[PDB]
């Protein structure tokens, strides 16, 4: 029943270590959820992440330790009830952020379970979980990328252009004065 | 920074990196 | 280089390099 | 003045520059 | 040039000279 | 003709005509 | 005198060109 010192050390050691290397740990309230959805949620993860990501209950006093040990802030306010914890030790953890968001959708749970935690070092409120899981692909950002870093460009012969089609323009809003 | 440099740090960013770069740049330019 | 970095680094290139920046990021994602 | 001078001291501003330029462009038309 | 005598130069120039500014500066900067 | 002299002659234009002005300046352009 | 319309705004400025559409504007 009880354990060795031996025991309580290492599995607090292990605990804090997968915490000092993680770039992502969301704090989420899975309570009332069936063994059969855990099961679910996992596949999701390991479709994408192999054993790169986890989902698991874990008892506060030990989050509260491990988090204290690594060294995280202001993250008590996420374990003020039963809480499960999703991390990331391998890949990038916004695909993840939006495995857990949709599976929640699907279970029409609602989604302020789903409170904050951290994102590659930088803590995150329960209200920006949806924007970290509505962000595009990587490759989507990638495409988006161009045209931002060529406005000023696109701007300059824009602008100019524009004095042609201010002509064009009001010739027209006088035209179809028909 | 040159432009491979530059291109050289921008594949290295994560895609919540990325996200953040391209905001910025929507801000800044036009 | 840091996204703040990177976005100071664009801005102190020339329209010409800025040019050439975007032809290669384009043939890279485009 | 010509054309093609405009062009070259355009390719001479920084990023910077370019987006102030195109900035008071916005503002006289 | 600087940024205003950029300005000043396009204004002394005629429409059928902007319109084939725009073109050079298409072509010259994609 | 000057900026008025040409003012002039554009309002005096069709609806046929203003519709074939545009049209026109479009392929200059 | 519909050409004769372009070319007088060919030779426009780009300074008087906006005030041609600056004016048309006003209606």
């Amino acid at each position: 029943v009880m354990l060795t010192r031996q025991q309580k050390e290492l599995i607090v050691k292990e605990m804090s270590e997968i915490f000092k290397k993680t770039s992502l740990i969301l704090f989420a309230d899975f309570l009332g959820f069936t063994v059969a959805d855990l099961t679910e949620l996992r596949s999701r993860l390991r479709e994408k992440y192999g054993d790169g990501a986890r989902f698991r209950v874990v008892k506060n006093t030990l989050l509260n330790l491990a988090l204290k040990n690594a060294e995280y802030e202001g993250y008590e306010e996420f374990l003020k009830g039963p809480t499960a914890v999703l991390y990331v030790t391998e890949g990038d953890p916004v695909e993840a952020v939006k495995i857990i968001y949709n599976f929640y959708k699907d279970k029409k749970a609602d989604l302020s379970r789903l409170k904050g935690g951290f994102l590659e070092g930088k803590k995150f409120t329960a209200e920006e979980v949806e924007n970290i899981a509505k962000l595009p692909s990587k490759e989507e950002l990638y495409a988006m990328l161009v045209g931002r870093v060529k406005a000023p460009i696109t701007g300059l012969v824009f602008a100019l252009s524009g004095i042609l089609r201010n002509l064009v323009y009001v010739l027209n809003a006088i035209k179809e004065k028909k | 920074m040159t432009i491979d440099e530059i291109i050289e740090a921008i594949e290295k960013l994560t895609v919540s990196e990325l996200a953040e770069l391209v905001k910025k740049l929507e801000d800044k330019f036009g």
